């Protein structure tokens, strides 16, 4: 089970070494994602029964 | 056009076949077999075998078909298996009576752990249980001149006293009466402590020549049955 | 005077409106959730729907007729009326038989209730209950097979403003073993059954634990047959007694003691709706 | 020597941990918080689908948002037509306990798997028992077909595995997780996918390297579901205890956490919506919860189940999204 150990080691090494780039340019990301797709959305916008197949 | 006729046709043959499984569905009762290592399970089915990853045993009583599905193959101390077993009618319980001394922690302290993990589930607060205590000439022989000593390994048993209510089978020492009666009594602590009047405890004692294992379980079954059923119409 | 006459009115009034309500509440709570729909509450939504008829029906023109002291309607009304009262108060009695019934299956065949009971056997079973009270009500009401012989009987048919109850023996009696004294016996046998079932396991679980660790089944057998006994006993004794020696029973009597026998329609919801779920059901809605 | 290994795994996380919070410039409510929330939300029930006689545990909407597959303890599955609401199949089981269900992309294999510990595929159109995958050593929590010649499954022995279909032998085993593994997801583009694991842990995969990348361990408890964000470049959990954390690939950690002091109960089901903005999830209080991924406010209660949810999906066109429940009842909300 000690032999595991060195295991371990290796993995944490592996997954130390990632850039990484700071959380405010993520949320920008994911705010101009969600603000570009937002009129695309049925859930969001309710759209005309016309359009809508579960209305009886 | 057409379309919707085969539809309607498929439908109806589908609810034609729900309707008939239906009956067969609610017909039959399911039972769970669970037990700690070393227990005995095994030998106790093939009996019931005998007679008329997962395990499952078909066997009928008085034209009512019971189905009991052993869960093996998945040992694991924390058991998520478990969310699946809410809608079983009992719980078959096996424990080794004989093995207090036999050091793994004592096997029976486990078991008891076991069984008020199990007791007091979240899931499982109206699921009764059936309690087998299997091992009975070991735990004799052990305790009838025996170098080992209850005492030793459970202390409170000096304060225990053979309870007046008893009723010691034929031919037995009072010696293997006290072991017995104190292990029931051990465990009907735990089943009283949060019964709250929902699901009940049926203790038991076997071995593996009994035959009336299939009796026992019937007449518990009914009783549960019968017991939910008055308890349902604020009767008891 | 005036003001006596004044008095009744209101807590009859109040009778109607306390027995229109409980009845469609029930219903609307049956009807617009599924998780009650069990083959226990059909007998129950029966029992609902026919004595809220009887409560709509015939208690208005009873209080008509007691107030006004004159029946202002034509010969055929009252004789539908009356035919209304028959069919609903035989009809609220056999419902309670059935449910006894159904009860001492659950409880004394725990093995056998679900093949036994089924959604389309208890419709069944509805409509057979619904068409003997019918038969007995309007087929020898619309006919003359009930119509007394005395001079008084006559005198007021002849009148199209008076209408009692006048019936010779033979309907008297069969009608009454019909409605009451038949669906008794087998009420009483059932929950003898019962309670000593509960008993015996009662005794079971205080043998096997009670050291660790009667008043209850009294109660609810109590509550269920005392008071269907203490509100239609008195009417059916009445009834006979009254036909097999003339010059006893008043009419007051008579009279008042058939209206006690119509408050048992307001304590059906009371007694037979009592569990959690409708407690639940209840709270949901016009809470 | 194992004392001083320990140690320099124990040296390594600090690190790990100081490069994380160096990148914490600002909060993701501290940037979105000039956006004009989008209201309260209300929804009605359209459709009711009947006919299972136990409870259900999964579901899968189609590839077309016209059919769905479903599973229940009776030992059934059933495909429903949603717009006519009838059935078209009901292939009855082997094994009467089932937890998991899959549709195929292109439509043409359902697979189902359950406490035994066999994974079994059926051919809808040739309904008969096509392939029967084994090997796993635990029970079976979820799958997902990631081709038509290719499945990805996770059970209960802390591993998840690639199946071929043809040879039916593991091609990629990934181990590296303490307890039970529940849920996982696949990226759109089906390279990576994200496990969630009983150890209160979740890691990132690689499927044609077959090695991990990353891994989150931002729950205290059980984690029992996981969704993936439309995007690709982020992930929301469900735990125990109530909580719902939304995580970030490329900046390694969580920017924002869901919870309310009224809730006590388990989350069962977590799903996003086509644009991302609303965040569905599942409760054991017998009803549903919809978040705002932006701004962590409720927007609105999805009830009418009579018992505990334990199924969520959106189609893939977003137009409804649908529940399962142990009430043996369907529901499409739209
Ligand atoms: N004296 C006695 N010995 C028994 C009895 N039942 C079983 N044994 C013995 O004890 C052993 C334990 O039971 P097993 O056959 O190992 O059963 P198992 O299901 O593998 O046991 P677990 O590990 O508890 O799941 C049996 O194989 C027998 O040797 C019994 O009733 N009396
Ligand atoms: C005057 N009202 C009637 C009189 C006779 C009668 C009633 C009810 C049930 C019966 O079996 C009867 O015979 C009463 O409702």
């Amino acid at each position: 089970s000690i032999a595991q150990a060195r295991k371990l080691v290796e993995q944490l090494k592996m997954e130390a070494n990632i850039d990484r780039i700071k959380v405010s340019k993520a949320a920008a990301d994911l705010m101009a994602y969600c603000e570009a797709h937002a009129k695309e959305d049925p859930l969001l916008t309710p759209v005309p029964a016309s359009e809508n197949p579960f209305r009886e | 056009r057409n379309e919707e006729k085969a539809q309607r046709e498929a439908n109806k043959k589908i609810e034609k076949q729900l309707q008939k499984d239906k009956q067969v569905y609610r017909a039959t009762h399911r039972l769970l077999l669970l037990g700690a290592g070393e227990s005995g399970k095994s030998t106790i089915v093939k009996q019931m075998r005998i007679l008329h990853g997962i395990f499952e045993t078909k066997f009928q009583v008085d034209k009512v078909n019971f189905h009991m599905f052993d869960v093996g193959g998945q040992r694991d101390e924390r058991r998520k298996w478990i969310q699946c077993f809410n809608d079983v009618t009992a719980i078959i319980f096996v424990v080794a009576s004989s093995s207090y001394n036999m050091v793994i922690t004592n096997r029976l302290q486990e078991a008891l752990n076991l069984f008020k993990s199990i007791w007091n589930n979240r899931w499982l607060r109206t699921i009764s249980v059936i309690l087998f205590l299997n091992k009975q000439d070991l735990l004799a022989e052990k305790v009838l001149a025996g170098k080992s000593k209850i005492e030793d390994y459970f202390p409170e048993f000096a304060r225990y006293t053979t309870p007046e209510d008893a009723t010691p089978e034929p031919g037995e020492d009072p010696r293997v009466t006290r072991a017995k009666y104190f292990i029931r009594d051990e465990f009907l602590r735990i089943s009283t402590a949060s019964g709250d009047g929902r699901h009940y405890c049926y203790p038991h004692f076997t071995c593996a020549v009994d035959t009336e294992n299939i009796r026992r379980v019937f007449n518990d079954c009914r009783d549960i049955i019968q017991r939910m059923h008055l308890r349902q119409y604020e009767l008891l | 005077d005036e003001v006596w006459v004044v008095g009744m009115g209101i807590v009859m009034s109040l009778i109607v409106l306390a027995i229109v309500f409980g009845n469609v509440l029930v219903i609307t709570a049956i009807a617009k959730f599924e998780r009650l729909q069990t083959v226990t509450n059909y007998f129950i939504t029966s029992l609902a729907c026919a004595d809220l008829v009887m409560g709509l029906a015939v208690v208005p023109f009873g209080a008509a007729h007691i107030l006004t002291k004159t029946w202002t309607f034509g010969n055929f009304w009252c004789e539908f009326w009356t035919s209304i009262d028959v069919l609903c108060v035989t009809a609220s009695i056999e419902t309670l038989c059935v449910i006894a019934v159904d009860r001492y299956f659950a409880i004394t065949s725990p093995f056998k209730y679900q093949s036994l009971l089924t959604k389309n056997k208890a419709r069944v079973i509805i409509l057979m209950v619904w068409i003997v009270s019918g038969l007995t009500s309007f087929l020898p009401i619309q006919m003359h097979w009930y119509r007394a012989t005395h001079q008084e009987a006559i005198n007021c048919y002849a009148e199209e403003t008076c209408c009692d109850f006048f019936t010779n023996q033979a309907y008297a009696i069969a009608s009454s073993i019909v409605s009451f004294y038949v669906p008794l016996v087998i009420m009483v046998f059932v929950y003898s059954r019962v309670f000593q079932e509960a008993k015996r396991q009662l005794q079971k679980i205080d043998k096997s634990e009670g050291r660790f660790h009667e008043h209850k089944a009294l109660k609810t057998l109590g509550i269920i047959m005392g008071t269907f006994t203490l509100c239609w006993l008195p009417f059916f004794i009445v009834n006979i007694v009254h036909v097999i020696q003339d010059n006893l029973i008043r009419k007051e009597v008579y009279i008042l003691l058939n209206w006690i026998g119509y408050v048992n329609s307001g304590f059906n919801p009371l007694i037979y709706c009592r569990s959690p779920d409708f407690r639940i059901a209840f709270q949901e809605l016009l809470c | 020597e194992l004392d001083q290994l320990r140690q320099e795994a124990e040296q390594l996380k600090n690190q790990i941990r100081d490069a994380r919070k160096a990148c914490a410039d600002a909060t993701l409510s501290q940037i979105t918080n000039n956006i004009d929330p989008v209201g309260r939300i209300q929804m009605r029930t359209r459709r009711t689908l009947r006919g299972h006689l136990a409870k259900i545990y999964a579901m899968h909407w189609g590839t077309d948002s016209r059919l769905l597959v479903s599973a229940s303890q009776d030992g059934k599955l059933i495909i429903w037509d949603s717009y006519t609401t009838n059935k078209v199949h009901a292939i009855p089981l082997r094994s009467s306990w089932v937890m998991t269900c899959a549709y195929a992309p292109s439509g043409n294999y359902v697979a189902c798997g359950g406490l035994d510990n066999i994974c079994s595929i059926y051919n809808l159109k040739t309904v008969r028992v096509s392939r029967e995958l084994a090997g796993h050593t635990g029970y079976l929590s979820c799958c997902r077909f990631l081709d038509d010649n290719q499945i990805v499954t996770s059970s209960g022995d802390t591993t998840c595995a690639l199946w071929d279909i043809e040879t039916g032998q593991q091609t990629t085993t990934f181990t590296g997780h303490t307890g039970d593994v529940m849920s996982l997801s696949l990226a759109p583009d089906t390279r990576l996918f994200v496990s969630g694991a009983c150890d209160a842990s979740a890691k990132l995969w690689d499927v044609r390297e077959g090695m991990c990348r990353q891994t989150f361990t931002g729950h205290e408890s059980d984690i029992n579901a996981i969704c993936f964000f439309p995007n690709g470049n982020a992930f929301a959990t469900g735990s125990d205890d109530a909580t719902c954390r939304l995580f970030d690939l490329r900046a390694d950690q969580e920017l924002m956490t869901y919870s309310h002091d009224n809730i006590i109960c388990g989350i069962t089901s977590v799903s996003f919506s086509k644009s991302g903005r609303l965040l569905l999830a599942g409760y054991d209080d017998f009803n549903c919860n919809v978040w705002d991924a932006l701004k962590a406010d409720r927007a609105g209660v999805l009830a009418g189940h009579d018992n505990r949810v334990s199924c969520l999906g959106v189609t893939d066109d977003g137009m409804a999204v649908a529940t399962g429940s142990w009430d043996s009842f369907l529901k499409i909300w739209n």
